[PDB]
């Protein structure tokens, strides 16, 4: 009709911090409300009033826990310095101009406690593809600064994070992104993202246990590894995944780049060898992602 | 596919008694950012889950006696009892949880004490039970130690595989001791086809076999 | 206060499906993968999987593939583990299980035991004592009962020296056979009665058996 109200439908704070709330809309007088009432039987609104623009001589803003820091044609942002868990509510904007009277509301959802971040990481992590990991905090003000901090297992993540803070109508956020190349080693480790207040304290923090796709990490064993083979003798050679995620499906050995033909075990083993049987071994297990091969061993047999 | 191996299988020794236990892994555990190995120990009490020990191979958990203790870095660990306490008899694991989790096969503690070698006795099935349709013959271990023993039915000489089911007492908290109970379970015709019923018992404390028949 | 609960017991019949389930409470669900872990009678701790609650995405040991599905469900913040085609070996202890960066949290475990079975009394058989040089042993054989819960006691708990009831096996008809036996000096065969008090709740049967030597 003849007022239009621009502002996020909801806004976030806890105790002990401030909020700012961006507004515009399109006066004679402006009190905040804190869930307002009208009672149909005084013509009024009732409850609890945070602000009154009336009130000559009002003191400069920083000395007062509740700010409007609007105009008289287009700006009704507030800001309330402490905000309290008693202010989570409505916050009822009555104002007037000099024909008609508008009562617009704006949610204040006040935690007791800081409220945790949200990491937002890709559906698909693989190793040395360079992917995103972000952290999304639903809150940020002026008067209370704040700072996102990466921990890998606990410790101080070491990559360079980047730090960015909307305060418009359409959204309040403080976002982190942070960029590294993961290597299959990060599958199955923690990764926390805390929110902190200008000192390192902690506040709250949201916590993932990374999922790394990577082909097969091996490590290859062999029996005579300290001494001699001569022709006749045995030698054993094992092979071990240290990861693979997914699961492998197959084993295969090779031999100087040839496939061993019914040789697909975890274990080779050469009994009665030759001397035709030197060369360079490997074992290759295989992904979904695909095959991972080992070192290779070069068995010298002697005569 | 990481295999822990955890030896020994299992230990008998004193109160008061220090007593460790190795770890050993088929590859390295060691996590190259912050240079810690993942490898954990656990205490189990039967019926019970394992109760966290060790994290990180030597950071002993909260309110964790001081007695336990883990060492060792990248294949090799142990955990150390200082001083062995009668509230300490358990089975302990290793435990690795890099990605995935995979434990060793656990050690089993138990208290030492003089061998004491089992006193053999043969039940035959009751009459009761007969006329059930079914013959249970029961073979009884009676204060034996160590836990170790071989219990093998004898049926007319033949040896019997598959028919028996035994079950073993937890170590006695008076004399230290086991008991076993196996029985033998045949069809009423089966039973009647044989006239000898016998159990066999081999044990550390006896110089020969026993058979009780 | 950060504690996983596991479902109650579970009896199968062989060839039947059992989904456990695994609530978590005191921390966000989908921080940390959720795992399962068996433990068969008398075995050691051997892993199952994991889920990952945040994308679903799991991982198995080689050995369950065939045989465990681990789904999670975020709305009830609660993880499941279901067993496909079950038979003897299926019969264990399970546990979910999740690791924080310091210290592990354990779910107090689901017991899965596999049988055809349905509650029933158990049959009270005397272990008759005979000459077959102080000492002779005698006791009660509890056979054929389900499910386990029995509880053997001596002269309504009057002797306690020689006794040893043992743990009950599980035969392969599913049902349960306990044995309990008492030493006791070979003088008083014959004088002073033994009789086991046998009970088991479930099927709301209590016997009294005296054992007489031939
Ligand atoms: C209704 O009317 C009020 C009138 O106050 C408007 O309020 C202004 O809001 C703006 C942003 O919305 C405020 O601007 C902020 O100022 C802070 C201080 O500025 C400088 O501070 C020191 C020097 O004193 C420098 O070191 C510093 O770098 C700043 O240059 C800053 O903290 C803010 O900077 C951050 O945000 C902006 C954009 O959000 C980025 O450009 C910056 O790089 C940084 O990320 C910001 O500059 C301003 O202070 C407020 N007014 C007053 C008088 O203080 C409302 O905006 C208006 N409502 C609407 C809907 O228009
Ligand atoms: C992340 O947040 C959790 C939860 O607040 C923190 O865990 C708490 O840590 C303190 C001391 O370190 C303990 O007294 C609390 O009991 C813990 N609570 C829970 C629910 O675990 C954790 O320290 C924070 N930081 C990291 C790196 O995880």
């Amino acid at each position: 009709s003849k007022w239009v109200f621009e502002h996020p439908e909801t806004l976030y704070a806890w105790e002990g911090a401030c909020v700012w709330i961006p507004c515009t809309y399109r006066l004679e007088s402006f009190i905040l409300f804190h869930n307002p009432e009208y009672n149909k039987q005084t013509s009024k609104f009732d409850g609890t009033r945070l602000y009154e623009s009336t009130k000559d001589g009002k003191v400069p803003s920083e000395q007062k826990r509740v700010q409007f820091l609007g105009d008289k044609n287009k700006n009704c942002t507030l800001s309330i310095h402490p905000v309290h868990l008693q202010d989570s509510g409505q916050l009822g904007l009555r104002m007037e101009s000099k024909t008609e009277k508008w009562m617009e509301r704006i949610h204040l959802q006040v935690s007791e406690r800081p409220f945790p971040p949200h990491i937002q990481l890709p559906p698909e992590i693989q190793e040395s593809q360079e992917v995103t990991l972000t952290c999304l905090l639903q809150f940020s003000c002026y008067g209370y600064p704040i700072q996102l901090q990466w921990l890998l297992e606990g410790v101080p993540m070491r990559q360079a994070a980047v730090t960015s803070t909307s305060l418009t109508i359409k959204s309040v956020f403080t976002r982190s992104e942070l960029k590294f190349s993961p290597q299959w080693s990060h599958h199955g480790k923690i990764v926390t993202c805390q929110l902190q207040d200008a000192d390192g304290k902690f506040l709250s923090n949201d916590t993932v246990q990374l999922n790394v796709k990577h082909t097969p990490k091996l490590e290859i064993k062999v029996t005579p590894s300290d001494a001699i083979v001569r022709e006749g003798d045995s030698v054993t050679m094992t092979c071990e995944v240290s990861s693979s995620n997914p699961e492998y499906t197959t084993v295969s050995w090779l031999k100087d780049g040839t496939s061993l033909k019914k040789q697909n075990t975890f274990t080779l083993n050469l009994r009665e060898v030759t001397k035709d049987q030197s060369g360079k071994y490997c074992c290759q297990v295989s992904n979904d992602v695909g095959p991972g091969r080992s070192e290779e061993v070069f068995l010298q047999v002697q005569y | 596919d990481i295999q822990l191996t955890q030896s020994p299988s299992s230990l008998s020794a004193s109160v008061g008694d220090r007593v460790t236990m190795s770890c050993k892994s088929s590859q390295s555990v060691l996590y190259s950012a912050n240079h810690k190995n993942y490898l954990a120990w656990y205490q189990q009490k039967p019926g019970k889950a394992p109760k966290l020990l060790i994290y990180w191979a030597s950071t002993r958990e909260s309110g964790v006696p001081s007695r336990f203790s883990g060492s060792g870095s990248g294949t090799d660990f142990t955990l150390t009892i200082s001083s062995l306490q009668p509230e300490d008899i358990a089975t302990y694991y290793c435990h690795q949880y890099l990605s995935s989790w995979t434990f060793g096969g656990g050690t089993k503690l138990e208290i030492k004490r003089t061998v004491a070698a089992p006193s053999v006795f043969i039940f035959p099935p009751s009459d009761e039970q007969l006329k059930s349709g079914t013959a249970s013959v029961v073979c009884l271990l009676n204060n034996f130690y160590p836990r170790e023993a071989k219990v093998q039915w004898k049926v007319d000489n033949a040896l019997q595989s598959g028919n028996s089911q035994e079950s073993v007492t937890e170590q006695d908290s008076k004399d230290s001791t086991y008991s076993l109970s196996s029985t033998l379970t045949l069809s009423k015709a089966d039973y009647e086809k044989h006239k000898v019923y016998a159990c066999e018992v081999t044990h550390q404390g006896l110089s020969s076999p026993v058979t009780k028949s | 206060q950060v504690q996983l609960v596991q479902s109650g017991a579970e009896v199968k019949k062989p060839g039947s499906s059992v989904k456990v389930s695994c609530k978590a409470s005191g921390y966000t669900f989908t921080s940390y993968w959720l795992h399962w872990v068996r433990q068969a009678p008398g075995q050691g701790l051997e892993w199952i999987g994991y889920i990952n609650p945040r994308n679903d995405y799991t991982e198995y040991n080689q050995n369950f593939k065939d045989k465990a599905t681990i789904t999670a469900d975020e709305s009830t913040n609660t993880a499941y583990m279901e067993l496909s085609s079950l038979r003897s070996e299926d019969t264990a202890f399970y546990f979910c299980a999740r690791r924080d960066i310091t210290t592990f949290y354990w779910g107090q475990g689901t017991t899965v035991t596999v049988s055809s079975a349905s509650t029933k009394g158990p049959s009270v058989f005397p272990l008759a004592p005979s000459s077959k040089g102080g000492t002779a042993a005698l006791g009660c054989l509890v056979k054929d009962y389900f499910p386990e819960p029995v509880t053997v006691s001596w002269n309504s708990g009057a002797l306690t020296s020689g006794v040893h009831t043992f743990p009950a096996v599980l035969q392969s008809s599913g049902l349960y056979s306990l044995s309990s036996v008492v030493t006791v000096p070979s003088s008083s065969l014959g004088t002073q009665t033994y009789i086991c008090n046998v009970n088991h709740k479930p099927s709301n049967t209590k016997v009294d058996k005296r054992v007489e030597p031939k």
